[PDB]
DNA sequence: AAGCAGTAGAGCATGC
DNA sequence: CGATATCG
DNA sequence: GCATGCTCTACTGCTTCGATATCG
């Protein structure tokens, strides 16, 4: 591109120096307002590969402009802004760097103005900090650059202030990034820092220059990194740098510039352990000036002092653990000062927090003190923490951001104590549950500290005594009801799954830094999760037609706030329990499966039950557990064949769950009775093609059947599994289709030949016949000159299928609308050519599109069905065959497999017919009518006395939907009513051994209940 | 129980309002104990504990948890058991009623923020038990007299009368007219035995006495008047609440509640309005609950008179050519420029809010509106918020009562317009742009007297030394005045046109900052557009002036040159032939967005340019 | 020494 | 006088 | 509860223009 870059390359080449530098400063500063402020990898990558050229570019720009003395503007601006660019880019500069090293060394060697000298060294210190020891030293030797800048310090003097600071800073960083071979040059470097320290602050005259002190001590600290002076070599320079820390920490007040306190503090915060004996004498003044500088009204000196103080207190506590003889008075001062802290005089927010941590840390070495001071603690401490939180209702003042450290002090005192005062355990176990609730309003590198604290207190309150370990179960049982009660920031459940993952068994990166447990936690968790499902009582009930299905319009629950409380639970098991089932889950399967089956059998129609069962059997496949303890084997092989016939009359997700349970047995050892499993695998592919995972797991089980079942009862059972898999070939559909073709290939050669040549004539050929042998419905598209006829029938078996299933809502509604106008048209011609061979294939898809799912397509086609019934059931067109075809279509729409919504709609339809039949006709010529109600009842009787297991359920459902009628009629409500009672009772008796699951008996009992009140 | 609770209250509380840091656990322990005390109070109507809470309510001026006490007063204000509620009411009333050496802050704040919530929030409209026990319990102290020898009893007399006024006011705040009119226990309470007259007896003398109040002048009183003002305005609130608790069936406020006759040194408004401190006015401004519970088992709007005044005029609109009660009377009291500042300044901020009934009668109250709004009477730099309120209300009903018709109103519009363009800058840019919008609205509604001050706009943009944008106000105001109409015929009343347009092209030559010369090019080109729309003026002079300035650009200025040419050509087509060969020349090497800009330039004139195609082809079209 | 040249600077103010 | 560093 | 931005100022420094010891 190089638009403004070409502008810069054309304004550089002219005269009027400092003017081309003005343009260079202004143009790199205008790159400043272009380069970074677009959150983009693409166009920023374009800018990187635009700016990283070495033919043109800013590096060869200073090759045109290093030998130009008054060009201080580039020598400031370009390595100020490209320093920011070097900060913003990642690690992709590592071969882009030797040119920067050569450029910056050249610019530093020929800088002119100290008011423009700093950013070329900012780029230096930024690359040398952001990129450490690596093979970049094998790219360009910084050990060469160490000798270079060793030159530019040793043969260098009277650099005034700022680069005088920066040479010591870069020098210490040269001592910091990989000093592994510097032996005798690094000998006197500490003396080189101490020489500047002596000429700055060993004489009261020549007032000490401020930031070069901090630069020298930063360099001394950074050389001390990886060259650690443990107090065994020379106890004199450690003494003198301790004196220099002391001079760095004096409370200089009447000024704002405060760099060297932060410098001495950050020196103290790393090499604390190498100190041995110089940490003893002036400890009280160190304590006082540090605790004063915790309230030093600043932004980061606060954090520096806090880190320094807590690190020093940790070090002196680990000292006095092994120094448990000399420091009795020292810890005595600590105890009384800390009691004066822990008493509320007016302790505002943090002077108590900075001593609670230290006090619990002192509780470790507080073993041989009193055996009662420790018990005055931990009631003082629990009483002290109990007041702050667990407040009123709704205001705030959170403070649990630092309550992890208080939990740490609680645990560290409670480890060494004996014989707990134990009145405050219902406060401790009301504390941990509130903390576990208050996880998701945290931030990373505090969520993990919070988990560290909670596992620390669970390590504490389990090794004490079995009289005490009940609390560790009560808290997790309460916390499960806490985190499984939320409305399904405000979380839902998705911040504790990682908590339980790296808490339960994979907490083995928690036991390292904090001075069996997984068994106790898993056992308590499975105890609680079987406990909760007891006290739910999810028994749904009836709210205000004759519904006939299991999960029907009986929908309102006794506890409508418990359905959510369980559906939050089931996924919470499913995302937790497969985490290392390798040694835990194996004994639990019998009892868990037994309790789940007992709860499942009284209430079968609740999903998620089978999902939990599916989790258990997937773990029962992951571990072996099957060879036929034999009781569980017998239990499952009962229960599977129970549910396999129980799963008939459902619709969607109870179907999805029962099929994903049924197709997931171990089944290398359930080899018997594959015929009672294959009517599930003939449906786990048929209910695909609008849904992936059931249509995935079916193939995932057909994988195991073929290689683990001996291929002999399999071999006749391949004309039913394979031939429905052909609807496929026309982790998403493509990966699974490639999986399908690999299975279909390596299944063998001779077996897969069934897949294509099975039937070829069930309904494909019936669609491939004409609906009338002679064409009708001439339609003459109206033009101005032609009016040509087009026979409006040939396209119909594509319209009437696409309007059924499209997954295309933009014109499914359009196909329904034009089909509405088409039925109106075929009424429009036949009102003045017979089509009773056409109605028979028109209607039993028309009612299915009248009442399928959606509401606008049910707003149409329902008054259409009503109005066509009103026209049909009449006198001017009485007893033509179309009435008979409509009546017969109604009746075999009544008696049919699984289509429960259509069954109930046709029950409503026969109620409509029964009302309008008696409404319309006069009995003068109605004596030879086939539309007569006697004929409908006689058809119903022949339906009733019938061994077809749905043929009489049709009649009993019809009577359920007509006993509202003929409580107002006469001359029919009297005579054959007990005859029909006899008929219904004989069919009821014939239904003795069908099944209770089919629901005929509970329908005919309501039919005979309708009978007895109307006779009595 | 009261003794031991009082002993612990004085044992472990602070005395002041905060006396603490808000967030120390000492403060948290204090709010803990106060929350528990309200927890005890919130469901047991205890006339001991209500007094024990109200004594620690008014310790100091304003605590932190004040709204908690208002919510608990709304809670206890309806709880059932209506006899206990009036027991609490009479308890706190009698602890107010008696005498003890106290501080009168407390004697006021009791009857302000203790029981006015309880009477305001719904007890019952049948709970007239206090309305039976108060008539000869406060009318007698109402008819008292001023012991103006010792102040220490005189101010308590004032405070007790003020408390009685506010109790009568809040009592009359919610009551029908029939249970004041007919013979119930107000007339039958103040009388011994039932009488025969229609019950309109005590109402009339009560209206009379509270009207003698707020009319007694301080012409011989210069001793204690700050409480006397509150006395008087609360008496007026009593009068308006009793006249609104009766259905004020007649035209009545001409002889009542208004119209003081100052021949006997009378007053109404200067009594209740402050009249000493003018408003100094910062110008601009389910079984899981069960299983958890078993685990649980182990500025003038804030000026003390404004709101009921707004309420009474709102009632006068919502229920009922000149009216002598408040139309003609307040018209005389505002239209006279001899009344002080505060009466008219307050009288603005009621007709501003209730202007809806003044919609067919705004023409009378529009002339003194501009009279007060234009000239210096307000303070600061014209009472910004009220200034934009007044003129925004006026120009809201544009199409009625134009500022023309009255010549003083025309020159008032002129001088106010001059003032608001004079002090306009305000270096926070948002309200500066809002000010320019304000000026745009004013110049688009003025339309008749222009009075556009030249040498003023010329004084604004004529500043040299292009290092600061002090001419930016001139060019934005130029865009405002030339945005619609009004050509600058300068040498008629101002100064000559020649150095006028020369100074404008000089400000174009101020190539220092961005928007100054950008808008200079823009409005200068729109001036060119109008003076080519009317070529009767010698336009070609300023044409060659801007052409000369462009030629002095194009030598060493190129980035500024192409963009000012771009602005003046987007304004104006036919001045491109002078440099068409120049932009055709340096079409390349302007890589960046200026390439797009000069393409937009060469878009201009193609209906007349011959053989452009060779030019474009040799210049990389 | 002498005008400017620059950011640390607490103070306030924002937000999740 | 010729350098030679330092202040201010 | 820490992590983060707008303030416009006061100290501190750089540059820069004058003085001025110091040994032969």
């Amino acid at each position: 591109v190089r638009c403004s870059l070409l502008r810069l390359q054309e304004t550089l080449s002219a005269a009027d120096r400092c003017g081309a530098a003005l343009a260079g400063h202004q143009l790199i500063r205008g790159l400043g307002q272009e380069c970074v402020l677009s959150s983009s990898p693409a166009v920023l990558a374009l800018q990187t590969s635009l700016v990283f050229s070495r033919d043109f570019g800013l590096l060869v720009f200073v090759r045109k402009s290093l030998n130009s003395i008054e060009f201080r503007e580039c020598r400031e601006e370009i390595l100020k802004f490209l320093c920011i660019f070097l900060e913003k880019m990642g690690q992709k500069i590592a071969p882009y760097s030797v040119e920067i090293k050569n450029t910056c060394t050249s610019v530093y060697t020929k800088d002119r103005a100290a008011k423009c000298k700093i950013p070329a060294l900012d780029l230096l210190i930024k690359l040398l900090q952001t990129f450490r020891s690596s093979r970049l030293m094998d790219e360009f030797k910084i050990g060469e650059l160490f000798s270079k800048f060793y030159g530019e310090l040793a043969l260098k003097k009277k650099i005034p202030d700022t680069v005088l600071e920066k040479v010591y800073e870069l020098l210490g960083l040269l001592g910091e990034v990989h000093p592994s071979e510097m032996i005798n040059n690094a000998e006197n470097l500490f003396r080189a820092f101490l020489g500047e320290l002596k000429t700055q602050m060993t004489s009261a005259v020549r007032e000490p220059k401020l930031p070069v002190l901090a630069g020298c001590l930063k360099g001394l600290s950074s050389l001390l990194c990886n060259f650690t002076k443990s107090m065994e070599e020379d106890p004199q320079t450690s003494r003198e740098i301790f004196n220099f820390v002391l001079k760095a920490i004096r409370p200089q007040i009447d000024l704002k510039r405060y760099a060297v306190p932060s410098a001495g503090l950050r020196l103290f915060a790393l090499h604390a352990s190498q100190f041995s004996t110089c940490l003893l004498d002036n400890y009280v003044s160190l304590f006082e000036v540090l605790l004063k500088w915790c309230a030093h009204t600043n932004v980061e000196l606060k954090k520096a002092a806090l880190s320094a103080l807590e690190s020093f207190l940790k070090q002196v506590s680990n000292m006095v653990a092994k120094n448990a003889e000399m420091h009795k008075n020292k810890l005595q001062y600590f105890m009384e000062q800390f009691y004066g802290i822990i008493r509320n005089v007016d302790s505002n927010n943090k002077e108590l927090s900075i001593a609670i941590r230290g006090y619990g840390l002192f509780a470790g070495p507080c073993k041989v003190i009193n055996a009662k001071d420790v018990d005055f603690m931990y009631v003082e401490l629990i009483q002290r923490c109990k007041q702050m939180f667990l407040t009123q209702t709704d205001t705030g003042d959170d403070r649990v951001y630092q309550m992890p450290s208080f939990l740490q002090s609680v645990a560290s005192v409670l480890l060494y104590l004996d014989t707990v005062p134990e009145v405050y355990t219902p406060v401790l176990e009301h504390l941990v549950v509130m903390q576990i609730d208050s996880f998701p309003q945290y931030s990373p590198k505090m969520q993990l500290v919070c988990c560290r604290a909670i596992v620390k207190v669970f390590l504490a309150l389990a090794a004490k005594g079995p009289v005490l370990r009940n609390c560790i179960s009560t808290v997790v049982h309460q916390g499960l009801i806490r985190i499984c009660s939320k409305p399904v920031k405000v979380p839902t459940y998705k911040d504790y799954v990682d908590l339980f993952r790296h808490l339960l068994s994979s907490d083995q990166m928690m036991d390292s830094i904090l001075a069996s447990l997984n068994h106790l936690l898993y056992d308590e968790f499975v105890k609680s999760v079987l406990k909760i499902v007891e006290k739910l009582d999810l028994t749904l009930e009836i709210q205000t037609m004759i519904p006939t299905s299991d999960p029907a319009a009986n929908l309102h629950p006794a506890k409508p706030k418990d359905f959510s409380a369980f559906i939050n639970l089931v996924e919470f098991c499913r995302e937790i329990l497969p985490e290392k089932q390798a040694e835990f889950f194996e004994p639990w399967v019998y009892s868990f499966s037994y309790e789940l089956i007992l709860q499942s059998t009284r209430l079968p129609l609740i999903s998620g039950f089978y999902k939990l069962l599916s989790i258990t059997v997937r773990n029962a496949k992951k571990i072996k557990y099957f060879e036929g303890k034999y009781s569980c084997f017998a239990l499952f092989v009962k229960f599977g064949k129970e549910v396999a016939v129980k799963m008939k009359q459902y619709k969607d997700e109870l179907l999805a769950s029962c099929l994903t349970f049924l197709l997931s047995l171990p089944h290398n050892i359930i080899e018997l009775d594959v015929r009672a499993y294959v009517p599930a695998l003939q449906m786990a592919f048929k209910l695909g093609l609008s849904y992936t995972p059931l249509a995935e797991v079916g193939l995932n089980a057909l994988e195991e059947w073929s290689i683990y079942i001996d291929r002999h009862v399999m071999q006749p059972y391949y004309k039913d599994i394979l031939p429905c898999l052909d609807g496929y070939l026309k982790i998403s559909l493509e990966e699974i289709r490639i999986r399908v073709v690999q299975m279909l290939g390596s299944l063998g050669g001779q077996i897969n030949k069934n897949l294509l040549t099975v039937t070829s004539s069930d309904e494909m050929m019936k669609s491939y016949v004409a609906w009338d042998r002679e064409k009708r419905l001439s339609f003459a598209v109206p033009f101005r000159e032609m009016k040509p006829v087009i026979f409006l029938d040939v396209f119909l078996p594509r319209v009437t299928e696409l309007a059924l299933t499209a997954s295309d809502r933009q014109t499914k509604v359009a196909a329904c609308e034009l089909l509405h106008s088409m039925v109106m048209f075929m009424l429009g011609k036949a009102t003045q050519p017979p089509m009773y061979q056409l109605y028979k294939r028109t209607f039993p898809v028309l009612l299915r599109l009248a009442c399928d799912v959606d509401q606008v397509t049910r707003q149409l086609y329902e008054p259409l069905v009503m109005q066509l019934i009103h026209w049909f059931t009449n006198n001017k067109k009485f007893e033509s065959q179309d009435t008979v075809a409509l009546l017969e279509a109604i009746l075999d729409g009544i008696v049919d497999p699984v289509d429960s919504t259509l069954r109930d709609f046709c029950g409503r339809c026969i109620r409509e017919f029964l009302k309008w039949s008696i409404k319309q006709i006069t009995p003068q010529q109605q004596e030879k009518s086939p539309v007569n109600t006697k004929s409908l009842f006689k058809r119903l009787y022949s339906l009733a006395l019938h061994p077809n297991a749905f043929k009489r359920l049709g009649a009993s459902l019809a009577f359920n939907n007509i006993y509202r009628e003929f409580r107002e009629e006469e001359s029919l409500v009297e005579q054959f009513v007990f005859e029909a009672l006899v008929i219904y009772m004989e069919s009821l008796a014939l239904a003795h051994a069908d099944e209770k699951s089919l629901g005929t008996i509970q329908q005919c009992c309501d039919a005979i209940d309708h009978l007895c009140r109307i006779i009595e | 129980l009261r003794r031991v609770l009082e002993q612990l209250i004085v044992a472990h509380f602070p005395m002041q309002s905060r006396e603490f840091p808000p967030g120390t656990p000492r403060f948290n322990n204090y709010v803990d104990c106060m929350k528990k005390f309200l927890d005890a109070l919130e469901l047991s109507q205890s006339p001991m504990l209500l007094e024990l809470m109200t004594e620690v309510l008014c310790r100091e001026q304003q605590h932190v948890m004040e709204e908690l006490f208002q919510s608990s007063f709304r809670r206890i204000a309806r709880r059932g058991s209506c006899v206990t509620q009036v027991g609490l009411l009479e308890s706190v009333y009698e602890m107010f009623r008696k005498d003890d050496p106290r501080l009168s802050f407390t004697r006021q704040s009791f009857v302000d923020r203790s029981l006015l919530t309880l009477l305001w929030h719904c007890s019952l409209d049948a709970l007239r038990e206090f309305f039976s026990t108060i008539v000869v319990d406060a009318i007698d102290v109402l008819k008292s007299r001023f012991t103006k020898l010792n102040e220490s009893t005189f101010d308590t007399q004032i405070t007790k009368k003020m408390g009685y006024y506010k109790i009568l006011d809040v009592m009359y705040s919610r009551l029908p007219k029939d249970d004041v009119h007919a013979k119930e226990s107000k007339i039958n309470q103040v009388f011994h035995g039932s009488c025969i007259t229609e019950g309109n007896e005590l109402t009339k003398t009560l209206i009379k006495l509270c009207y003698d109040a707020f009319t007694e002048n301080m012409a011989g009183e210069n001793q204690l008047l700050e409480r006397r003002r509150l006395y008087h305005c609360a008496a007026y609130n009593c009068a308006i609440s009793v006249i609104c608790c009766v259905f004020n069936e007649l035209k009545f406020y001409q002889g009542f509640l208004f119209s003081e006759k100052p021949e006997k040194n009378l007053l109404i408004f200067e009594n209740l309005i402050d009249l000493k401190r003018r408003y100094n006015f910062p110008v601009e401004v389910s079984t899981l609950s069960e299983e958890m519970s078993q685990f649980d088992f182990s500025e003038l709007n804030r000026h003390e008179c404004m709101a009921p005044l707004t309420a009474l005029v709102k009632h006068m609109h919502r229920s009922l050519r000149d009216l002598p009660s408040w139309m003609k009377f307040l018209h005389g009291k505002l239209g006279n420029p001899i009344v002080p500042l505060n009466i008219r300044l307050f009288l603005a901020k009621l007709v501003i809010n209730t202007e809806e009934v003044f919609r067919p009668y705004a023409k009378h109250w529009l002339s003194p509106l501009l009279q007060l709004a234009a000239s210096e009477n307000n303070g600061g730099e014209g009472i910004h918020y009220m200034v934009v309120e007044i003129v925004a209300t006026i120009l809201s009903w544009t199409g009625l009562a134009t500022p023309t018709g009255v010549p003083k109103d025309e020159v008032l519009a002129n001088r106010l317009l001059n003032f608001l363009m004079k002090h306009v800058f305000h270096p926070k840019r948002a309200v500066f742009r809002h000010n320019l919008e304000i000026i745009k609205t004013l110049v688009e509604c003025w339309k008749d007297c222009l009075s556009i001050p030249y040498r003023l706009i010329f004084e604004k943009f004529s500043g040299k030394d292009p290092n600061s944008k002090d001419n930016s106000v001139g060019i934005q105001l130029l865009g405002i005045v030339m945005a619609n109409d009004l050509p600058p015929y300068d040498p008629q009343c101002g100064i000559q046109s020649s150095e006028y347009f020369q100074a404008l092209v000089n400000n174009m030559s101020f190539v220092r900052y961005k928007e100054v010369y950008a808008a200079a090019a823009e409005v200068l080109g729109l001036i060119l557009r109008y003076v080519m729309e009317r070529k009767n003026i010698l336009e070609e002079s300023l044409c060659e002036l801007v052409a000369k300035q462009l030629k002095q650009h194009q030598n060493t200025m190129e980035d500024k040159f192409i963009v000012c040419l771009n602005k003046v050509t987007k304004s104006f087509p036919p001045l491109a032939d002078r440099f068409m060969n120049a932009v055709f020349f340096l079409l390349p090497k302007f890589h960046g967005v200026l390439k797009t800009l000069c393409l937009e330039v060469v878009l201009c004139r193609v209906e007349g340019m011959t053989e452009l195609y060779f030019q474009l082809k040799s210049k990389d079209f």
